[PDB]
RNA sequence: GGAAUACUGCCAGCUGGGACUGAGGACUGCGACGUAAGUCAAGGAUGCUGGCAUAAUGGUUAUAUGCCGCCCGUCUUGAAA
RNA sequence: AAAUAUGUAAGAAGUCCUUGUUACUUAAUUGAACGUGGACAUUUGAAUGAAGAGCUUUUAGUGGGCCAUUUUUGGUAAGCAGAACUGGCGAUGCGGGAUGAACCGAACGUAGAGUUAAGGUGCCGGAAUACACGCUCAUCAGACACCACAAAAGGUGUUAG
RNA sequence: GCCCUGAAAAUGGAUGGCGCUCAAGCGUGUUACCUAUACUCUACCGUCAGGGUUGAUAUGAUGCCCUGACGAGUAGGCAGG
RNA sequence: GGUUGCGGCCAUAUCUACCAGAAAGCACCGUUUCCCGUCCGAUCAACUGUAGUUAAGCUGGUAAGAGCCUGACCGAGUAGUGUAGUGGGUGACCAUACGCGAAACUCAGGUGCUGCAAUCU
């Protein structure tokens, strides 16, 4: 019959990259984590304890716990019409930094500045994005680039 | 043909009246709907809301928490607002002055308000001498202290109270209640 | 008679009724979990910083 | 595809900081309105040089007009085309007023004669056939004899009315 | 207002036929607003759309 | 916030029609259906 | 070289014919035209004329005519079966 | 190594400055948490929409499903059996497909006037025996999605290349 | 490309039928026209929502009045009769 | 700039072959009383820095060098794909419309960068 292990269809999602294999860097060793942070998890399968369930492979919480070799995760996951709210905990070699976290906390400094300049000039700011507009009126010009004109091409076999 | 977004004809989930037909009440109700509707005064729209309540949104508030909140830095004179009843309380020795307004007082509750010098007032009173609900404090009862609602939200590891009718050990206190019985909850 | 198996067919219609909302996010939320040594030291540090605060109070 | 008009139209790809400047392209397209051709731009485009409209931007759109739309010319059109079973070029001759008059009486006979619709013919080339005798194709070399005529036997004339109180003829 | 559009319509021909007159091309601005009008009834429509 | 408070326009059935055969189709296609440009004013006007 | 015309678009440009509707019920509003008093097509029709009395007209009913209309109830993915 | 699908973020529960608490932690008032006091509200930190948002209790029916496009497994195949996403039928009339659960259009209070959809306009039947360029003659022509089947292979028929 | 051969089944029969051959057939283009319980504008019924109003002043305050939107339905729930 | 110790990223750093390297460093290198480990002072331990050498290590150069890296309207807007039609085709399948878009290929360029501390003609 049907076989549903806890690392069914795991096969190339736990698997190292090519030409990765082995030891682990000690970077990831050296990352440090805060309650609060947000991490990507991401098994590596090379490190067997600690381990994320493959369902959250993939998935980005919040780290509401710090223990001597692992962190806790709060992942929110849908079961049924609602969401669970889940608690994993993670070795560190499974996990990383959040670097949207990090766009977003450089830009909320840049806002504080970009805020400060213009009070200090007592100016208008606007700091929220735009999305990227239609596009102005351009003069093309023909100096040098007299247009090429081109016309279909005729079948032909090249086999 | 539209594509409704939402459920069609709606009705709020809300008593629009008191699902009761005393007389009395409706009057208090029709007095009300004066003063919400004519004056600004955030106070009767409260008050005319509560009047509307069935009776286990009317905990009883007691006598005791009135004089508790009486208690309150810079309340000590205002006049404490139940819509719904008041209860005694053999708890409190000393009781204060006031003057409280409110549907209805326990035969206790009148006595030990009048004893210490105070006022027992009914809503339309209250009208008169409050049209806008000056310097009066709102007060509302625990629903959440009722019976039933010790068993809503029954389930494995909810810490609920069993639809039980009758108890001691012997009654639902085995199996899938205790480690050593299958399981614990 | 053998009859149909299995099908998620509808499953998400009616899931999304009423469905789907979100957390329910607190400022304060459960400490289920948390290293229990680090509460306990929690709980010492929470009294105190009260402690003092009523201190300045006289 | 309907009633033609012929357009120019020029693009070119998105300027770079790398490349501010870069070259322009232009096609002549058939088509009936102007959205129709500056799709046909894109299509021919996409198939010539890496860009889609995405990336590119179209900077003229000018309808040419026939020079000389009552002198008669004869035309060579030249056509690739999808037939159910694969992919062809033809040369075919036209005779008309102007080339948004032959081009238009190239799709009908693409239509009708090998169930060519619009999507499956490229124009590849049209162009007014200089010296008489440089025409290659019978069926309109017919018409270039000196002092043409012809009758146009057995005539029918519409009737306006559903009876008639006479045997009608054909007579011209 | 009627200003304001005569005068913007008007500044948009001229600009064109001075890049006509200089070997130019004046190539407009690109739209800012479209009007949308739905012509599809009500049954049968995927979910996203 | 405008074009917000402007309701929904509630346009008829274009009177004289819509032009093509089929609207199911792109503009491109042969009729109805995605951005027909300028064009728009016509359809609009005889929908309003 | 100087025009015209087509095509496309704009006008808070002027006008003819036909059709359905006429909800509301003192006055309050926004305006327009007047030098003015006043007038008005400006928060939903008025005015003038005529026709009908054992009648004009309306309800019902029978029948004809045009088009349309399978037997209900049930179980069922599916019943006129 | 795509496309489609998929997680998180886009701030007042935020930012910055000052310096309080602890039994945790550090060589260390060092960190870590949680705070006092002080400063910053026009765009306060993209878009679009919001027909109000949040929450509680309780209870009906159901728990045979089926169909279409697309992905897809078993099978020679099936109007066969079995999955994926969505939309339908079932529970639903209406207009078109002659007919028809499921296709196309479009979803429904009682009506008047106008306009259309999909589909049509010789006659049955409301609507051009309309306009335009070709192609086709069948002693078994052909005639419209789903759809009510046709192939290999041949023709000195006729067309254009 | 069209057409022809390849092309055999049982009651008599189906491009829906008649019939149609420079089509009423096949490919393509352009206009006009017909028509749904859909769209637009208006009346009326109901449902939901928002708002006004017993301040002294005849007859319904669960009433009167103003305004906007909405209406498919088996099993089934509730309501008013 | 060299060199060493501890590193970060982990081939632009690896591989093959041939050259070249001042100074200091590093190394090889001399020894076996001692602590220590071997079948074997080879490795491992200790001792001298004394007798020797750049041979090797190591560093750098060379190469139409193998690999690795990067770029490119090189291939290719191709393959594949989201969405659309009462589109074509007996079908297999294909074209068009609004979008997204590869891989191999080819050619061009490149062959470690860097943090801390020490030391050096
Ligand atoms: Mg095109
Ligand atoms: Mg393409
Ligand atoms: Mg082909
Ligand atoms: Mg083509
Ligand atoms: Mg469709
Ligand atoms: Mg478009
Ligand atoms: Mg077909
Ligand atoms: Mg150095
Ligand atoms: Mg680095
Ligand atoms: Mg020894
Ligand atoms: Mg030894
Ligand atoms: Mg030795
Ligand atoms: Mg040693
Ligand atoms: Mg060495
Ligand atoms: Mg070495
Ligand atoms: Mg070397
Ligand atoms: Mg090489
Ligand atoms: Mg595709
Ligand atoms: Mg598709
Ligand atoms: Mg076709
Ligand atoms: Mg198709
Ligand atoms: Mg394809
Ligand atoms: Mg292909
Ligand atoms: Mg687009
Ligand atoms: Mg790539
Ligand atoms: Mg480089
Ligand atoms: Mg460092
Ligand atoms: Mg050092």
């Amino acid at each position: 019959g049907k076989s549903h292990g806890y690392r069914s269809r795991t096969r190339y999602m736990f698997q190292r990259d090519f030409r990765k294999h082995g030891a682990v860097h000690l970077s990831t060793y050296l990352k440090v984590y805060k309650v609060g942070d947000i991490v990507d998890i991401k098994a590596n399968g090379s490190i067997q304890k600690g381990m994320p369930h493959k369902f959250y492979q993939g998935k980005t919480g919040v780290v509401y716990n710090v223990t001597k070799s692992s962190v806790g995760v709060i992942i929110n996951k849908m079961v049924g019409n609602r969401y669970l709210e889940k608690r994993l905990n993670l070795r560190v070699e499974h996990i990383k930094h959040s670097k949207c976290r990090q766009e977003f906390l450089e830009r909320v400094k840049a806002n504080a500045a970009k805020r400060a300049e213009a009070k200090a000039q007592g100016v208008a700011v606007q700091l929220k994005r735009q999305p990227a507009q239609p596009r102005e009126s351009r003069i093309v010009s023909t100096e040098g680039n007299v247009p090429q004109t081109l016309a279909p091409v005729p079948y032909e076999t090249f086999i | 043909g539209i594509d409704h977004t939402s459920k069609q004809h709606k009705r709020s989930g809300h008593r629009t009246a008191p699902k009761s037909d005393n007389v009395y009440l409706k009057l208090l109700v029709k007095l009300y709907t004066f003063l919400a509707r004519r004056t600004d005064a955030p106070f009767n729209k409260v008050v005319l809301k509560a009047l509307f309540l069935s009776k286990i949104n009317r905990p009883p508030v007691s006598v005791s928490r009135i004089a508790r909140a009486l208690k309150q830095e810079g309340a000590a004179n205002k006049t404490v607002v139940v819509v719904g009843t008041v209860t005694d309380d053999a708890r409190i020795f000393e009781f204060p002055k006031t003057t409280v307004a409110a549907l209805r007082f326990t035969a206790g509750a009148r006595a030990k308000i009048v004893k210490a010098g105070g006022e027992c007032i009914t809503l339309d009173q209250l009208a008169v001498r409050a049209p806008k609900g000056q310097n009066t404090l709102i007060l509302r009862g625990p629903r959440n202290s009722r019976e039933a609602v010790r068993h809503f939200g029954m389930g494995p590891h909810k810490g609920k109270a069993p639809r039980i009718l009758s108890t001691g050990r012997k009654f639902e206190r085995a199996r899938g209640r205790r480690r050593s019985k299958g399981f614990k909850v | 008679a053998k009859s149909k198996n299995h099908t998620a067919h509808n499953q998400t219609r009616k899931a999304h009724r009423n469905g789907i909302k979100k957390p329910k996010t607190y400022k304060y939320p459960s400490l289920k979990g948390v290293d229990p040594k680090f509460r306990r030291n929690h709980k010492h540090a929470l009294h105190g910083t009260a402690k003092a605060l009523a201190a300045a109070k006289k | 595809m309907a009633h033609f008009k012929e357009y120019q139209v020029i693009g070119r790809r998105l300027p770079t900081e790398s490349v501010p400047e870069p070259k322009l392209f232009r096609m002549r397209i058939f088509a009936s309105n102007e959205v129709i051709a500056k799709s046909r731009y894109w299509y021919f485009l996409q198939k010539l040089h890496k860009v889609k409209k995405a990336s590119g931007e179209i900077v003229s759109i000018n309808q040419i007009n026939e020079a000389h739309p009552t002198k008669v010319k004869n035309f060579g059109v030249w056509v690739r085309y999808d037939s159910r079973s694969g992919t062809h070029n033809m040369y075919k001759e036209i005779r008309d007023v102007s080339r948004v008059a032959a081009v238009e009486t190239l799709y009908q006979d693409m239509a009708a004669r090998h169930r060519a619709r619009f999507r499956s013919i490229h124009i590849l080339k049209v162009a007014e056939i200089e010296k008489t005798a440089d025409v290659k194709r019978q069926y309109v070399k017919q018409f270039l004899t000196k002092d043409l005529k012809f009758p146009l036997p057995h005539r029918v004339q519409k009737s306006t009315k559903t009876f008639s109180y006479k045997r009608p003829s054909t007579f011209y | 207002y009627q200003k304001e559009y005569e005068t913007a319509e008007r500044n948009i021909i001229q600009a064109k036929r001075d890049a006509k007159a200089a070997g130019s091309y004046y190539v407009e601005a690109q739209h800012k607003l479209v009007f949308v009008v739905r012509i599809k009834g009500i049954n049968k429509i995927p979910p996203k759309p | 916030q405008a074009n917000n408070f402007l309701w929904p326009f509630k346009l008829s059935n274009p009177s004289g029609g819509w032009g093509v055969p089929r609207k199911f189709k792109h503009f491109i296609q042969g009729g109805s259906f995605g951005n027909r440009e300028e064009f728009i004013n016509k359809l609009v006007k005889s929908m309003n």
